[PDB]
């Protein structure tokens, strides 16, 4: 995570999918609502 | 018939390689040496402090050493020297000062050095009779003068270390035949093999502890040999 | 039959000159390293002088160094040694031997008082 | 005194050399011409015997042509079964450098020697079941190089101190000595028939010894530098000899003079071992420069090359069936050549 | 007087040499070149074994 | 940072908490427009006729919490419908900028590319090295133990580079959409073989480095006593240290998936990695020292050049790019990250080329094979 390289990639890249999924859904649910 | 013979065959064959990989942890954990020098260079001082062929056995730091001395052999040495590539090192033991000896010695090294199945194997050099060699200097006979020219013109290195209680002629004698051999070791430049040498007493304890070293150093050379990085 | 003829020497007088040469017969004279054995009356055997194969690579003992003029003659298949400024301590039995292998370096065991590989030798005597 | 017995010599030598002038009515060359040349020989490693720790530096094959025997000089002479790689026999030296390995023709006794200048008998019928010293040999002050059996209580024994020995193993005590060397001898090669061996040596000349009478019939010179190793022709009249001069010379008895020489400009390296095959048409010589060369006897051309050694070829040996060909070399390996 | 007594005995066995019987040399050449031809075939070198008889194959 | 299932479940408990708050002030009533939860906001009594803005709920971390939601109520007492159909009307645009989803396609893009250039070094790192192994292996003579540590650093990258292929495809395959109105095994096994094959790699670099340092520092080294020490430690040691971080990850934590990092449970992992990486650079330095004392005590130009080759050579040998490149001191950030995945990528190709292609009884070994095959 903060100090392997490689981790540093593939856990930041996790946190960004999780991030944006995240974001999706929630604007899909607020479309919904809305 | 056949199936009996070849399971007692296959039996005796792992109790061998059983014995063989027992063997070869001592084969290779223990290393050889073997001290070739010249009649008039004190060598049973060498086996006394330190058939045909003679055996010393011993271990250093919980490492095996055995150190093989020529006994009864003839002179013409270029065959049975062939040998004597697969041992660690070629202890060299010569006498510095009647027929020449020093002459005779540096030929003798140089056959050593400039054997090409001798290309692999390392050679610790002892200059034996130190106090002989400066109780001649200080004597006031140029026996080093007559029979090396290039001595007169000799300056001695300033990287060199002088002993203390001992004249600047007898460092001067000691780092020319030093030097002597330098240049004859240096000459090939081949790399692969390399020379150490050391002055020796003719009554120390030293000895044991420099072959260690000199052992080491060769051991740990021909892994960077291995690894490239040298 | 490898055998080598050694001719010239004699009762010289010392900072004379004196020319030696060796008739190399049996071999391929090109491909071998050869050299100089002297035996004082009453000592060993000392090295003198070499020459390698090509001539390129010349050394001598430090006693004649300097002294001796080595050559090998590959066209006429003779080695040839010049010895000029002679001193009394020079009287010897000359021996011209040759190295035991051809394209090697190393002459191992040359100085050595069995060794066959090298001819009956010539009488050198210095006295004034 | 010494002037009108060297000129003596000198005449002698003259009057030898003028003998073979005036018998040489031919040359084996120009008569072998007209003869089918064998071709290019492939010959394929079929087995590989690893057990060795140190270099390998001679072997000798057994007349049954099925178990071999190796020493190395790490202290391990290993008897070997060439059909299915399988250690025999493993016997621990007591002195590490051993410069020669024989098997006697009944397989009873293997013997080794070394620069411990013993010659060690070894019996292999094992009453008690261990291999132990049959007998232990010291009768030579230069360091010994070859040693092969007549027979089970006769050895024949090469030694570098200008000397051969015929020891009688039963006694203990050297059978008879030859003296005729001016230099260290490296090896010997018995006849078929045991009448007469051959002894190759470093002062360039090869000796035809006879065993009863004790002195050397013939003597041939005709190589440059040290003759390394020497091999008998299968009929038993003639022999050939591998020397460092890279050139390897076949010698016939009858006629006192060096039949054929074998050379290569490109091959400048030492010769270390030759054995000829059953028929003698194929001579084989393990070189210096890391491979085995295949030579065609009549033609003097090289059949074949065998380059399955890392390091130089030490030894080589031929069974007396001619099925294989097992060489060993300094990279501690065993090729086995069909 | 070992050097005379050398120098003796290297005359004697030069001496006990060169009184040898001597064989022309196209005729024993001719004997090896009939020893080579007769046991050609069953050489397994010169001329190659079948796999089946070949114990190492 | 907040996991997606972890947001239900903070919106779940909202609602939970909304509607029993609800029962506190329901009673009372007003005239003014009702109260009510319409699934993101607990919305207050609505004043006739005023608009109402009430912040953006602090439990969205997607939401920008000085914004306002905008609701309007009638007269009537209702809040107001939509035109299109009966849909509460609401103003939601405070609390979304629209410059985050701008900044995630970036850092998405970026991903991708750089997801591209580590697939093609581990592919060339994986194919260098198949070839490598099988070099090795078919020659007899270069059966050593140096080279069978080497061999056990070959499998550790190819399994490495295999681990990260199967690592990406699973992680990928398992992130399916999960709605309420990816939790098994592989996606955890996945990650359990990522950071273990990567401590598996620099466990190897460390003994390559241990035993370097133990034939050049230590006097008379044993090659075949402690042979058995380093597979232990090299197969043991990453594998003792990884079960304890899976059990702890699987007791304390228990995400939907592993790849999430925690901030504690990460150190069970990162501190031994790090300590072996400081320690390979220690004994890097004595090498560096020792070495060069074997240059000084044996033309000063060709000991000079030589040092150069040979302190490049182990440099690549004792990963000093891992030290170089975490103490280095974003767009900064991004080229540090491509510049630290090359060299992790093609370190293994490198330590091919060093130890098969450059190896110079490799090259004779191949060269005199070459010459044997041409001869027959
Ligand atoms: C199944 C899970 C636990 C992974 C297991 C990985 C380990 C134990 C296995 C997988 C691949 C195996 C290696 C495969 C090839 C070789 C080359 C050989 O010359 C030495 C052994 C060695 C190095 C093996 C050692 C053990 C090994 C590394
Ligand atoms: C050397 C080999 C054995 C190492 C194997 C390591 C991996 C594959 C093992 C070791 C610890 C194991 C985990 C232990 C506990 C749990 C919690 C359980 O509710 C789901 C499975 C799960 C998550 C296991 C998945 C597999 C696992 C991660
Ligand atoms: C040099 C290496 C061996 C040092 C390794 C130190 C490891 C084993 C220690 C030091 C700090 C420790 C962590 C300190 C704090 C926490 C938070 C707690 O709620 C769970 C355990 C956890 C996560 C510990 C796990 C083990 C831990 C990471
Ligand atoms: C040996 C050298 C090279 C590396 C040493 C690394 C280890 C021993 C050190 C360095 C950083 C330290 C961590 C720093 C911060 C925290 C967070 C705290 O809440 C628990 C302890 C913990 C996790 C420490 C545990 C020990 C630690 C991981
Ligand atoms: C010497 C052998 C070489 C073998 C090389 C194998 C390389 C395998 C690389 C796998 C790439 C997988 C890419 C997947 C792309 C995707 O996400 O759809
Ligand atoms: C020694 C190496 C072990 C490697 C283990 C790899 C485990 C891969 C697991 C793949 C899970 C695939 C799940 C598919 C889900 C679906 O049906 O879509
Ligand atoms: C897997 C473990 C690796 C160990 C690496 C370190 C080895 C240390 C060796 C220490 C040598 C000590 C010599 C003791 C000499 C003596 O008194 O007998
Ligand atoms: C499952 C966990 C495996 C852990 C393996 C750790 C093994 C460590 C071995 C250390 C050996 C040290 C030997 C030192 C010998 C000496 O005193 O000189
Ligand atoms: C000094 C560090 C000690 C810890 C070393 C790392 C091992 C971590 C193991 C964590 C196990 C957690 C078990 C929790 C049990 C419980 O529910 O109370
Ligand atoms: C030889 C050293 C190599 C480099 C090692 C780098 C170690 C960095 C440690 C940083 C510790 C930071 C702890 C933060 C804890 C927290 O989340 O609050």
């Amino acid at each position: 995570s903060l100090a392997l390289a490689d981790d540093a990639a593939f856990r930041e890249r996790a946190r960004l999918l999780a991030a944006l999924e995240r974001r999706h859904w929630l604007n899909s649910y607020m479309h919904k609502l809305l | 018939d056949q199936r009996n013979e070849e399971k007692a065959q296959r039996e005796a064959n792992k109790k061998i390689e059983k014995q063989l990989q027992k063997d070869k942890q001592v084969y290779r954990a223990t290393h050889r040496l073997l001290l070739l020098g010249a009649g008039e260079s004190g060598k049973n001082t060498i086996v006394k402090q330190m058939s045909g062929i003679f055996e010393t056995k011993f271990q250093v730091d919980k490492v095996n050493f055995h150190m093989f001395d020529v006994g009864a052999q003839r002179d013409e040495r270029r065959k049975w020297i062939q040998c004597f590539n697969d041992v660690t090192a070629i202890i060299f033991v010569v006498a510095s000062s009647q027929t020449n000896r020093l002459q005779a010695a540096l030929k003798l090294f140089d056959s050593i050095w400039n054997n090409k199945w001798l290309r692999d194997t390392s050679v610790i050099l002892f200059l034996n009779k130190q106090d002989l060699l400066a109780e001649k200097v200080l004597a006031g006979k140029s026996k080093i003068e007559d029979y090396f020219p290039e001595f007169a013109r000799y300056t001695t290195p300033e990287d060199a270390t002088p002993e203390p209680g001992e004249d600047p002629r007898v460092t001067r004698a000691k780092y020319f035949i030093r030097d002597e051999f330098l240049r004859i070791s240096t000459a090939s430049g081949d790399g692969r093999h390399y020379c150490y040498p050391h002055f020796t007493c003719a009554v120390d304890t030293e000895n044991i502890r420099r072959v260690f070293n000199d052992c080491r150093d060769i051991i740990q050379r021909m892994h960077l040999r291995q690894y490239e990085l040298l | 039959q490898v055998q080598l003829q050694e001719s010239g020497g004699g009762l010289v007088q010392p900072g004379g000159s004196l020319r030696l040469s060796c008739a190399a017969s049996g071999f391929t004279f090109s491909n071998y390293k050869m050299n100089w054995v002297r035996q004082a009356p009453g000592k060993g055997l000392e090295w003198v002088s070499d020459i390698s194969q090509s001539g390129a690579s010349i050394s001598y003992t430090g006693s004649v160094k300097g002294r001796f003029t080595i050559s090998r003659d590959n066209a006429k298949n003779t080695l040839y040694l010049q010895m000029n400024s002679l001193k009394p301590e020079d009287t010897a039995v000359y021996y011209c031997a040759r190295c035991p292998a051809p394209f090697t370096r190393d002459c191992f065991d040359v100085t050595s008082t069995t060794y066959a590989y090298r001819g009956q030798g010539t009488q050198v005597t210095v006295s004034s | 005194e010494l002037d009108q017995l060297r000129q003596e010599a000198e005449q002698l030598k003259n009057q030898i050399r003028d003998a073979r002038k005036a018998c040489a009515d031919a040359t084996l060359s120009q008569i072998t011409n007209n003869i089918d040349p064998v071709g290019r020989i492939q010959m394929r490693t079929r087995r590989t015997l690893r057990g060795h720790l140190a270099k390998i530096y001679a072997m000798h094959w057994g007349t049954d042509s099925r178990l071999l025997v190796s020493a190395s000089q790490d202290g391990k002479l290993i008897i070997w079964d060439s059909y299915t790689t399988n250690k025999v026999h493993a016997i621990p030296l007591r002195s590490s450098w051993v410069m020669t390995c024989a098997y006697a023709p009944s397989g009873n006794y293997v013997a080794c020697g070394g620069l411990d200048n013993i010659c060690s008998i070894y019996n292999l019928k094992t009453r008690e079941g261990n291999v132990r010293v049959s007998r232990e040999l010291a009768g030579h002050t230069g360091y010994l190089s070859c040693c092969r059996f007549l027979d089970d209580n006769q050895i024949v024994t090469s030694s570098g101190d200008t000397t051969c020995a015929l020891w009688d193993i039963e006694t203990g005590q050297q059978t008879t000595t030859f003296t005729g060397h001016t230099g260290d001898v490296m090896s010997l090669s018995l006849a078929p028939d045991t009448r007469l061996f051959v002894s190759g040596a470093c002062d360039a000349s090869a000796k035809l010894w006879d065993v009863r009478e004790g002195m050397c019939r013939q003597t041939f010179t005709g190589h440059e530098s040290d003759i390394n190793a020497i091999c008998f022709f299968p009929n038993g009249n003639a022999f050939a000899t591998g020397s460092d001069d890279a050139t390897c010379r076949l010698f016939d008895l009858r006629a006192d003079q060096e039949l054929m020489t074998y050379s290569h400009d490109n091959i400048i390296c030492g010769i270390t071992s030759v054995s000829f095959s059953k028929s003698g048409r194929l001579l084989l010589a393990g070189y210096d420069d890391f491979n085995c060369n295949v030579w065609d006897a009549l033609k003097a051309d090289r059949a074949g090359v065998l380059a399955g050694h890392d390091n130089r070829v030490s030894c080589l040996g031929v069974t007396d069936d001619g099925m294989a060909v097992a060489t060993g070399s300094w990279d501690s390996f065993l090729k086995i050549w069909n | 007087t070992a050097s005379i007594a050398q120098a003796r005995k290297l005359v004697e066995q030069l001496k006990m040499e060169a009184n040898i019987d001597r064989i022309k040399v196209s005729k024993a050449a001719a004997d090896l070149m009939a020893y080579c031809e007769a046991h050609a075939k069953e050489d397994p070198l010169l001329t190659p074994v079948p796999a089946s008889e070949n114990p190492f194959r | 940072t907040i996991t997606i299932e972890e947001q239900i479940v903070l919106v779940l408990k909202a609602k939970v908490q909304c509607e029993l708050n609800i029962t506190a002030q329901l009673q009372e009533g007003e005239g003014n427009c009702f109260p009510e939860w319409d699934g993101l906001i607990c919305w207050p009594r609505g004043t006739v006729g005023k608009i109402s803005a009430v912040p953006c709920p602090p439990y969205i971390y997607d939401f920008n919490h000085k914004g306002v939601a905008f609701r309007h109520c009638n007269p009537n007492g209702t809040w107001d419908f939509m035109h299109s159909l009966n849909k509460t009307w609401a103003n939601y645009s405070d609390c979304l900028r629209f410059l985050q989803p701008d900044i995630s396609i970036g850092k998405q893009e970026f991903f991708e590319r750089l997801y591209v250039m580590y697939t093609v070094g581990y592919s060339i790192s994986f194919g260098s090295l198949a070839v490598a192994i099988l070099i090795i292996g078919y020659f007899r003579r270069l059966h050593c133990t140096r080279n069978y540590i080497h061999m056990h650093l070959f499998v550790s990258f190819m399994l490495r580079a295999t681990s990260i292929f199967v690592k990406d495809r699973v992680v990928h395959a398992h992130i399916g959409v999960k709605e309420l109105e990816s939790q098994y095994i592989g996606c955890k096994i996945a990650v359990v073989m990522f950071i273990y094959f990567l401590a598996t790699n620099y466990y190897w670099i460390l003994v390559e480095g241990l035993y370097l340092h133990n034939l050049i520092f230590v006097a008379f080294f044993s090659d075949t006593k402690y042979l058995w020490g380093f597979i232990l430690i090299g197969w043991g040691f990453p594998a003792a240290f990884v079960a304890a971080w899976a059990v702890a990850r699987a007791t304390l934590a228990d995400a939907r998936c592993w790849e999430l990092s925690a901030g504690d449970i990460k150190w069970i992992y990162q501190a031994p990695i790090l300590a072996a990486i400081g320690l390979n650079f220690i004994l890097f330095l004595n090498t560096v020292r020792v070495l060069a004392t074997k240059i000084w005590e044996t033309d000063t130009r060709k000991q000079y050049r030589k040092l150069a080759k040979s302190t490049l050579v182990l440099v690549l040998v004792f990963g000093v790019h891992y030290i170089v490149f975490v103490c280095l001191p974003g767009l900064g950030w991004e080229i540090r990250m491509h510049c630290e995945l090359f060299f992790n990528s093609f370190q293994g190709f490198f330590v091919s080329i060093i130890y098969c292609y450059c190896n110079g009884e490799v090259q004779a070994e191949v060269k005199k094979m070459w010459s044997r095959w041409n001869l027959s």
